[PDB]
RNA sequence: GUCAGGUAGAGAAUACUAAGGCGUACGAGUGAACUAUGGUUAAGGAACUCGGCAAAAUGCCCCCGUAACUUCGGGAGAAG
RNA sequence: AAUUCCUUGUCGGGUAAGUUCCGACCUGCACGAAUGGCGUAACGACUUCUCAACUGUCUCAACCAUAGACUCGGCGAAAU
RNA sequence: ACCUCGAUGUCGGCUCGUCGCAUCCUGGGGCUGGAGCAGGUCCCAAGGGUUGGGCUGUUCGCCCAUUAAAGCGGCACGCGAGCUGGGUUUAGAACGUCGUGAGACAGUUCGGUCUCUAUCCGCCGCGCGCGUCAGAAGCUUGAGGAAACCUGUCCCUAGUACGAGAGGACCGGGACGGACGAACCUCUGGUAUACCAGUUGUCCCACCAGGGGCACGGCUGGAUAGCCACGUUCGGACAGGAUAACCGCUGAAAGCAUCUAAGCGGGAAACCUCUUCCAAGACCAGGCUUCUCACCCUCUAGGAGGGAUAAGGCCCCCCGCAGACCACGGGAUUGAUAGACCAGACCUGGAAGCCUAGUAAUAGGUGCAGGGAACUGGCACUAACCGGCCGAAAACUUA
């Protein structure tokens, strides 16, 4: 359940560190982005000499979340660290690797890069 | 028992609980007691279950009736005299009665007493 | 706030009543030989000899 | 042509489909309805079936509606609506003193639900109509839960009659519609309606076939 | 009595092996991969196990690259086939929350002798 | 203005308690909304607000170790 | 700029976004040297901005116990 | 300066809404220098929606992300007996200017008490009395009112029609979403002041053990029930009638022509039904049914008055997830309504005693042990009582 101004952890080899949402794309006023949702972010920090820097507007899909997730077959998800990964401009995303793991909801559609990358789920 | 489901009996919390532990013990020492309605329908529960506790009393029921009364004088002559007097009726040992109201504040008063028969 | 105007003795009066009191419920029973009246709340306590009677 | 049929709701339960998904249901109590009066449009002017349901001691039957059950020919009941149908088309297929069970509808079918919701007592605009709270600090006095402004300052004049303000609410009669029913027990006249109904544990409720997608 | 117990055991699933949490257990859940319905095998610690009959639901917590994951699951759900209890666990409370911001050395339970 | 116990506590603070004094003068009930005093909260953590206002957080004893500056005393219980 | 109407003067530092904050440019309506000019280590329940934690301020509200509000018994005002 | 200086509290922001269309989007249509997508203009249309942040008191305005949009205005530039005062507009002090001066500056900065127990009308809910022409009960037609009306992305049609190419459809279907509202605890979470377990300080039960009061329930980890959203389901219709703009058919006046002068048509999120709820105090006070449909006394027989009754209702009593009181619902000896007891589910976690190992804390067997409240099935063990009050027809005219 992240929403506006909220810090999620980039989990990929870009040079983010964390990002901070600003926007739930996807309606006219959301609220909360849960699992496979997309948002526009801004790298609050990064790792010294990385690719993205400071500052920067980009887009990242929310992958593990913190908040209970309730799959269609009754069961739940939930993590420990609100985390995220930097797209591309239409659906890629941003690196070459994904380091923690990713919930099954990406499945959706689109994030096949995503979930091949992520080594879990 | 059932909690009381709204502003308790005595002021706040931690008081309501002594008033029952004192009505108890006061009916188990006297045998009939005149307090407030709302007073003697909480009493009800908690008198049937010290009973209940002192009809089942060998060993560890003893201690949980001493939790609750302090009375050791009461304690030994509730499960002396009580014990297995009420080990035919399975339940319903006190009984309580309507008496009119007192003057000043017109609280409705009822009386419990521990059915001989 | 306060009262704007003088409330008229009819309105006054409808409204004052409302304020009165009701009759409870007798029921006789025989107690040491004679019969009295007491409410049927108390009617147990006055046949076990719970009540006073003046 | 709209079937339909009274019953009490017993509670809620989970259940799983053919492909694993979790479906929770609502599990009623549609014990048999006794027809005991049929409306006609020459008779009373609208046409109506009237339906009983639930046990009672004749003892407990009052008089009048003792006398109405004999003249009806059937055994009194607790409960009695009416549903109203389309036509006398419709209504020839009821008769005085037939039976009507839980097999009236089948699997998946869409129905819709008619009881009278919980009670919430006396409360507050906020839980009435959802009414937006003011800021619990930065000198906010004695209004974190008041509702605020009525109106306009001089020119209505009155308060607009209608205006959401407190109340008691609930206790009302609610309806759902579109509600897929799950499974039809029956040998226990059990239905395990896909969702929740209005009505707390134990309380009369009206099933009939959905208008919208019957 | 369960009132609603006539409508549950239709329902209920067989073949569960009493376990308690904090025993380690790993769970094979059925999962449909684009046509494709294949076995994962989650392998965690029972942190807490809430019994309410038919839907009475039990999590599992794993450390998975630095990352904990809990994951809850029905008893009686039919996408689960095999729940396999390795070890058992020598704990106090019922529902084992507190491990959540313990890692490693501190996060390792005991085991019933 | 004078007497200043006991238990832990650096302490006449803090919690209970010994001797001592009191339940103090309108009361019994009822989970209404709402007002005031406190407690708790899934995810975000000032995004509310003119304004971190109010709330929230550390908080003590023994140690390792403390920057820019400086009037050389200090910053400093810096910080961690 | 506590001093400036033009002004949100222009450039740069920070925020994704900054009429606020800091330095510079100097066009000084209408700064200026004991009604002191320029800074100052420490200091201030003075004012302003930012950062790390923190939390119901908010997203988004929800429950629990008390003193009122509600019923009963008695006494019993008020401003207009 | 026409009411208001023997008081009309002035700019914002929060809550709360109502109304107009000179319409931001959705809807329909005409012309386009409309090839298609995408545009420009006009007409009708207010049912619905019209985001969250940084600056600045701000209104306004600029910028950052989107979305269809982030509309213009009236309601004392709406709303302070609903809320704060960031500023204006007291008393203090400072900066630059005027003034010898006290003092002033729609020039600037710091801080600077927001009172009132609702009388009447108005609004949101709940009762009492009476009426609907005998006394009561069950089910309902319903005039007349209230609630909802939002829409995005993707796939097929179709990379088709269109178009040199780029680019790229109208119409009709299918799938998934954003916001709102209704219900509910089945799942997840929030709270659980008579639930469980550990423990610091302290006093007490003569003492060990085991226990009790206070220090926010003393603090934590859980917590059955009720309520709630963060959670689970349902809805924005389908269709019918009349229309705005618009498109039309037969047609003269005026031998032609013309959508009109007589008719027939289509035509939108606008209107009325349709969807949900209230409603016969709707005084035209409704309709289909069922229970009782008969007992006395007085006034001087014209009506009236008083008493006692049938059905029924109410009071008293046990209660509710119904509730401020009320009122509603269930029961009341021909009963499981509530409390107690047993059992089950569930919560907590392994109780007191004994024995064993250890000098000791402590661990192991008796033991899914002990403790518990809301949920459920039995059980009259206790209270619903050998009990009181209201409560049934004047007649006449026509057919
Ligand atoms: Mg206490
Ligand atoms: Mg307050
Ligand atoms: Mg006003
Ligand atoms: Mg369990
Ligand atoms: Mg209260
Ligand atoms: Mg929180
Ligand atoms: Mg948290
Ligand atoms: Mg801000
Ligand atoms: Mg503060
Ligand atoms: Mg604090
Ligand atoms: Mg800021
Ligand atoms: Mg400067
Ligand atoms: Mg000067
Ligand atoms: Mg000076
Ligand atoms: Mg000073
Ligand atoms: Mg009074
Ligand atoms: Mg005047
Ligand atoms: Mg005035
Ligand atoms: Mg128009
Ligand atoms: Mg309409
Ligand atoms: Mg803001
Ligand atoms: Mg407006
Ligand atoms: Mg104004
Ligand atoms: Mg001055
Ligand atoms: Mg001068
Ligand atoms: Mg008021």
């Amino acid at each position: 359940m992240i929403q506006q101004e909220s810090r999620l952890k980039v989990a990929d080899n870009t040079g983010a560190k964390e990002i901070l949402c600003i926007r739930v794309l996807g309606g006219s006023s959301r609220r909360y982005a849960g699992i496979g949702d997309v948002i526009v972010a801004t790298v609050k920090d990064a790792i010294p000499g990385g690719n993205v820097k400071r500052g920067d507007v980009v887009k990242a899909v929310v992958v593990r979340t913190v908040k209970e997730r309730r799959r269609a077959d009754g069961s739940y998800i939930k993590f420990d660290e609100n985390a995220a990964v930097i797209i591309k401009n239409d659906n890629d995303p941003r690196g070459t690797r994904i380091f923690g793991p990713v919930g099954r909801e990406l499945r959706e559609k689109k994030f096949m890069k995503i979930v091949s990358l992520a080594p879990e789920v | 028992p059932k909690p009381t489901k709204g502003p308790r009996l005595g002021g706040s919390s931690s008081h309501q609980s002594a008033l029952l532990a004192n009505l108890a013990t006061s009916l188990f020492e006297h045998g009939r007691i005149k307090t407030t309605e709302p007073k003697a329908r909480a009493l009800r529960p908690y008198a049937e279950k010290l009973i209940t506790h002192a009809k089942k009393g060998a060993l560890h029921n003893r201690r949980e009736v001493m939790k609750k009364i302090r009375d050791k004088d009461v304690v030994h002559t509730l499960f002396a005299e009580i014990g297995p007097f009420y080990a035919d009726r399975n339940g319903g040992y006190t009984r309580i009665i309507k008496v009119e109201n007192r003057k000043g504040d017109n609280a409705p008063m009822a009386v419990i007493e521990l059915v001989r028969e | 706030a306060v009262p704007k105007r003088r409330m008229s003795r009819a309105n006054t009066r409808s409204r004052r009543a409302q304020w009165k009191a009701e009759a409870p419920g007798l029921v006789t029973v025989s107690v040491a030989g004679q019969q009295r009246k007491v409410p049927r709340r108390l009617l147990k306590a006055a046949r076990l000899g719970l009540v006073d009677l003046d | 042509a709209r079937k339909g049929i009274l019953g009490t709701k017993l509670g809620m339960t989970q259940v799983f489909d053919e492909n694993n998904k979790v479906v929770p249901v609502t599990v009623v109590k549609a014990g048999p309805n006794v027809v005991t009066r049929i409306r006609t449009t020459e008779r009373d002017g609208y046409s109506a079936v009237q339906l009983a349901y639930g046990e009672i001691s004749p003892r407990k039957v009052i008089k009048p509606v003792a006398g109405q059950f004999a003249a009806a020919g059937v055994n009194p009941r607790r409960h009695v609506a009416e549903l109203r149908l389309d036509d006398e088309a419709a209504v020839a297929e009821y008769e005085v003193g037939q039976e009507l069970t839980a097999e009236i509808f089948s699997d998946g079918a869409y129905v819709d639900v008619t009881g009278t919701s919980k009670g919430k007592g006396f409360a507050g605009t906020m839980k009435r109509h959802g009414f937006r709270g003011q800021g619990a600090a930065h000198g906010a006095q004695a209004v974190h839960r008041r509702p605020g402004s009525i109106g306009g300052c001089a020119t209505p004049g009155r308060v607009f009659k209608g205006t959401r303000m407190s109340g008691r609410m609930g206790n009302d009669r609610v309806t759902t519609q579109n509600l897929k029913v799950h499974k039809v027990d029956a040998e226990n006249g059990v239905l395990l309606i896909k969702g929740a109904i209005p009505g707390r544990n134990g309380g009369l409720v009206v099933v009939r076939s959905a208008i919208k997608r019957g | 009595m369960n009132t609603l117990d006539f409508v549950d055991q239709a329902s209920l699933r067989d073949d569960i092996p009493t376990f308690s949490p904090g025993d380690t257990v790993n769970v094979h859940v059925k999962v449909i991969e684009g046509s494709k319905e294949r076995i994962q095998v989650f392998k965690g610690v029972v942190i807490r196990r809430q019994g309410g009959g038919i839907s009475e639901t039990f999590t599992v917590r794993k450390e998975s690259y630095g990352v904990g994951v809990e994951r809850t699951f029905p008893v009686h759900s039919p996408n689960i086939d095999h729940i396999d209890v390795l070890t058992r666990g020598d704990v106090r409370r019922a529902k084992l929350y507190y491990l959540r911001e313990l890692r490693g050395k501190k996060a390792k339970i005991k085991e019933k002798r």
